[PDB]
């Protein structure tokens, strides 16, 4: 039960690293269609 | 004399395991090192995709 930690923690800071990739990458998006 | 004369007239021992539970073991081990990878590679893309923004409005 400790280790089960271990994991879930390296578990939801891989979820906000992610989560940070996607909401930062959309906004280049966000520039191309202003520039289109 | 007589009368109850009929019948008769240290330092360190280091115990260890003392009043804890018990244990248990398992070997399905260590996915682990795979995301300090995971995490520090994202991190990364993150910051190229930052200068993607101001590399595209320094046009």
């Amino acid at each position: 039960a400790e280790e089960k930690l271990l994991a879930l923690l390296a578990e939801l800071e891989a979820l906000s690293r992610q989560l940070a990739a996607l909401t930062q990458q959309v906004s280049e998006l966000r520039e191309q269609q202003q520039q289109q | 004399a007589a009368a109850a004369m009929t019948a008769t007239r240290m330092p360190s021992s280091g115990s260890s395991p003392s009043v804890p539970s018990s244990i248990i073991a398992e070997e399905k081990l260590l996915a682990l090192l795979a995301e300090l990878e995971a995490l520090s590679r994202q991190l990364a893309a993150l910051t190229q995709q930052v200068s993607e923004l101001r590399e595209q409005q320094q046009q």
